[PDB]
Parts: C-alpha cells; sequence; structure tokens
C-alpha cells in the first residue's frame, strides 16, 4: 500500500494537480543459508524461541530475529519451555544456556 | 514475440532449511495520484447563442 | 456499405471518433485491470518437485501437470462452470499465462511465506512460516508445532469441501 518492500516512511510532494509520495521502504538484501528446527530439545523439554528463530551454520545452534541475521545463544532469557520432545515434529537436541547457572556456582 | 512473464526463478525449499537476511537496502520510490481537475465553468447561453 | 448513409454521416462530425476512443479506452483499462491484479511479481516461482510441506496438501490449487492447460483442479472447476462492425480483442493475457501468474504467487507464498512480496523471495519450511503466521494472530508457536497434524488435515477437509461446495452449488 505504501511502496514496494516493508514500509518504514513516506514523504508528501506537491505537484500540479497532484501528490508524489516518496515511500522509504526497508528491502532485505543479501541473505544467507541456514539449517533451522522449530524446537530444542534440551532435559526432555521443548524450547521455542519467543520472537525469533532457531538456526545453524553447521555445527553451532543459535537464535536470531527474523528479518536480520543477528546471531546470539539460546538462553533461557529468549526462549519458553511448552511440553516435552515427543510431540514436535523436527526437534534437535541443542544444550540450552542458563544466565542464573554461573552465579549460584560462585 | 510471446511476452515473457518474469525471470524464472526456483526456490530451494526443503524441510529444515531457511534464509536469512544479512543486509539491507533503503529504497525511496514514487507514487504519482492525481488530486484535482482544472476548474471549467462553461456559459450555456453564450456557448450556445453569444 | 452504403456510401449515401456514410456521406449523410458525415454531416454529424465526429461522433464516430469518439465512440471509437471511448470503446479503446475501456479496451486498454481492462488489460490494465488484469495487468495491476495478477502482475504483482515480477518473479516466476516454481514449488519444488517433492510435496513435502508438511502434511500440509495443495494439491487442489497446485497446476496439474496432467492437464493441458496447467491448471489446477479448483480452477478447472472454475473455467467449466463459467459459460456488423463488432469486434471482441484478445486479453493481452491468455488463460494460460494468467494461470502461471497464479501459480507463481502459490509457489512464492508457499515456499518463501511473505518475503517474496517484499523483497528477495527467502525460503523458509511450511510449518514455520504456519507458526509465524499463527504468532501474527498472537496464537504462540508451541500451539501450531504441537497440533500440527490436526491443523493440517483441517486445512485439507476444508479445501477439500471448498472444491464440492464450488462443484455442488450453481
Ligand atoms: C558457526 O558459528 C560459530 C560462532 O562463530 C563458530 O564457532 C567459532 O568458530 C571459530 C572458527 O572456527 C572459533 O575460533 C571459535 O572458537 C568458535 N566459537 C565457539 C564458541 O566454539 C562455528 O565454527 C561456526 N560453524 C561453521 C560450520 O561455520
Ligand atoms: C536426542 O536426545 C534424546 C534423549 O537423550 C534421544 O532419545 C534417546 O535415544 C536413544 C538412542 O536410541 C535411546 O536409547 C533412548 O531410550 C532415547 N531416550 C528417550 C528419552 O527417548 C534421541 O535419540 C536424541 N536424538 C538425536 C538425533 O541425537
Ligand atoms: C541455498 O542452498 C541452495 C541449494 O543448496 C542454493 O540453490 C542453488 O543455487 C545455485 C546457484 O544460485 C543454483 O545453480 C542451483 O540450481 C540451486 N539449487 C536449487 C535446488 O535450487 C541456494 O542458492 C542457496 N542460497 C544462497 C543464498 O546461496
Ligand atoms: C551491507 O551493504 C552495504 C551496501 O549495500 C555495504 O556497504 C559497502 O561496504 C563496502 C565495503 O565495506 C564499501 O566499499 C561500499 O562503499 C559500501 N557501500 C555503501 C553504500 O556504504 C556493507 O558493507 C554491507 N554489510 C555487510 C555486513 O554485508
Ligand atoms: C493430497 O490430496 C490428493 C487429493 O485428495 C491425494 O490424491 C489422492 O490419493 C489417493 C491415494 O493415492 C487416491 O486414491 C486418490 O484418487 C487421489 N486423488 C486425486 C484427486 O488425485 C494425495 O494423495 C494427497 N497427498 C499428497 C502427498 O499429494
Ligand atoms: C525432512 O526431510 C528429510 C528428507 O526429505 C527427512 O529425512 C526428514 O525426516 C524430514 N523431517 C521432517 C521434520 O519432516
Amino acid at each position: 500500500f505504501c511502496g514496494k518492500g516493508y514500509h518504514l516512511m513516506s514523504f508528501p510532494q506537491s505537484a500540479p494537480h497532484g501528490v508524489v509520495f516518496l515511500h522509504v521502504t526497508y528491502v532485505p538484501a543479501h541473505e544467507k543459508n541456514f539449517t533451522t528446527a522449530p524446537a530444542i530439545c534440551h532435559d526432555g523439554k521443548a524450547h521455542f524461541p519467543r520472537e525469533g528463530v532457531f538456526v545453524s551454520n553447521g555445527t553451532h545452534w543459535f537464535v536470531t530475529q527474523r528479518n536480520f541475521y543477528e546471531p546470539q545463544i539460546i538462553t533461557t532469557d529468549n526462549t519458553f519451555v511448552s511440553g516435552n520432545c515427543d510431540v514436535v515434529i523436527g526437534i534437535v537436541n541443542n544444550t540450552v544456556y542458563d544466565p542464573l547457572q554461573p552465579e549460584l556456582d560462585s | 514475440y510471446t511476452m515473457s512473464l518474469g525471470a524464472e526463478n526456483s526456490v530451494a525449499y526443503s524441510n529444515n532449511s531457511i534464509a536469512i537476511p544479512t543486509n539491507f537496502t533503503i529504497s525511496v520510490t514514487t507514487e504519482i495520484l492525481p488530486v484535482s481537475m482544472t476548474k471549467t465553468s462553461v456559459d450555456c447561453t453564450m456557448y450556445i447563442c453569444g | 456499405d452504403s456510401t449515401e448513409c456514410s456521406n449523410l454521416l458525415l454531416q454529424y462530425g465526429s461522433f464516430c471518433t469518439q465512440l471509437n476512443r471511448a470503446l479503446t479506452g475501456i479496451a486498454v483499462e481492462q488489460d490494465k485491470n488484469t495487468q495491476e491484479v495478477f502482475a504483482q511479481v515480477k518473479q516466476i516461482y516454481k514449488t519444488p518437485p517433492i510435496k513435502d510441506f508438511g502434511g500440509f496438501n495443495f494439491s487442489q490449487i497446485l497446476p496439474d501437470p496432467s492437464k493441458p492447460s496447467k491448471r489446477s483442479p479448483i480452477e478447472d472447476l472454475l473455467f467449466n462452470k463459467v459459460t456488423n462492425g463488432l469486434t471482441v480483442l484478445p486479453p493481452l493475457l491468455t488463460d494460460e499465462m494468467i494461470a502461471q501468474y497464479t501459480s507463481a504467487l502459490l509457489a512464492g507464498t508457499i515456499t518463501s511465506g511473505w518475503t517474496f512480496g517484499a523483497g528477495p523471495a527467502l525460503q523458509i519450511p511450511f510449518p514455520m512460516q504456519m507458526a509465524y503466521r499463527f504468532n501474527g494472530i498472537g496464537v504462540t508457536q508451541n500451539v501450531l508445532y504441537e497440533n500440527q497434524k490436526l491443523i493440517a488435515n483441517q486445512f485439507n477437509s476444508a479445501i477439500g469441501k471448498i472444491q464440492d461446495s464450488l462443484s455442488s452449488t450453481p
């Protein structure tokens, strides 16, 4: 409706008997392949991203935002637990880091 | 000639692969929309008869 | 072919030119309408040969290779259910190319989500695309993943009911 791509903002310009809209939009570029999974199986529990998506570059698993590649360590802060690993089709095994775990150790 | 609809692209779909963008382009596009016309009035008596 | 009639018709001026120009404007407007509706993508996408979409069935909406018209069964049913100086100009886009455009749109929305409409086509598995759509309406991803088989069965049943309802209602 407001240009091709994900619309960011627009500018109006007067024209003789008309209006010209300058639509400023965001276009994704330089896409890269990753191996993806719906959920992470850890300790008999299924982990799902709160807002992102699980990606893998071949050896390591990360969670990133959907519209930009920004890999982060899969933790409990950005994932939520629902059910076990027996129901979700295509769940893979990976560790889930706990930020609280080094705190009580020391 | 018989016109081509578009360039042919085959999407590399599989059940466990995703494509994630690593960069972006800020694209500005133009959209021109007419708003009004010239306001014309015709004197019917003067046009037909003077 | 009466020359006297045309000689008398020349007294009325350029009425025929105005009628031809109005009909020409309508005729190009129809092609513009079809161009705006169907030609919204400049890349012709195709589905993969293996139809592994996590249990989701699109055979009723994807093009049938067995048919020479390369139409879907639903589109074939739709085409079957629709039945002196006069000329009919052919449309600029034939039915085969409009079917090809719809096939490209279907392949894009199945294999790439909504990403192809905003830029380059970014591939994503269909049970992940469905989860993204579930998150768009405010339902968590786990609900989609746990009940993926039931949702796929409901979707296939609904598509079959759509085909039956179109075939059974005049
Ligand atoms: C996937 O990405 C991770 C994160 O960058 C890579 O892990 C690092 O790899 C470099 C180079 O091999 C090492 O120097 C680092 O020590 C690694 N970090 C950790 C925490 O192990 C990983 O190698 C990448 N895998 C592939 C296949 O590209
Ligand atoms: C992911 O982890 C689970 C749990 O550790 C694995 O399930 C076990 O698989 C072994 C190998 O056949 C069985 O002997 C165990 O009985 C299984 N345990 C349970 C609780 O089911 C699973 O195989 C792992 N998957 C991968 C791909 O590594
Ligand atoms: C992701 O991987 C797929 C397949 O591994 C790539 O698709 C191939 O791309 C090359 C070059 O563009 C083509 O010659 C092949 O025909 C493609 N294969 C298929 C099955 O379509 C794809 O290019 C990769 N993504 C990126 C961004 O490079
Ligand atoms: C993302 O894209 C931008 C441009 O689209 C890249 O910026 C270019 O970077 C190269 C080398 O760093 C320069 O020679 C160009 O002049 C830059 N162009 C502009 C317009 O600034 C940027 O490097 C890309 N980033 C990544 C991570 O790929
Ligand atoms: C998708 O739906 C189609 C249509 O119902 C299925 O095709 C049927 O398959 C059965 C079993 O082979 C046949 O007895 C029917 O005659 C087929 N119907 C038609 C219209 O072809 C198809 O099996 C479903 N699944 C897949 C993976 O395509
Ligand atoms: C994905 O496909 C491969 C081969 O096509 C298959 O081995 C695997 O089980 C599939 N995974 C899921 C979750 O469907």
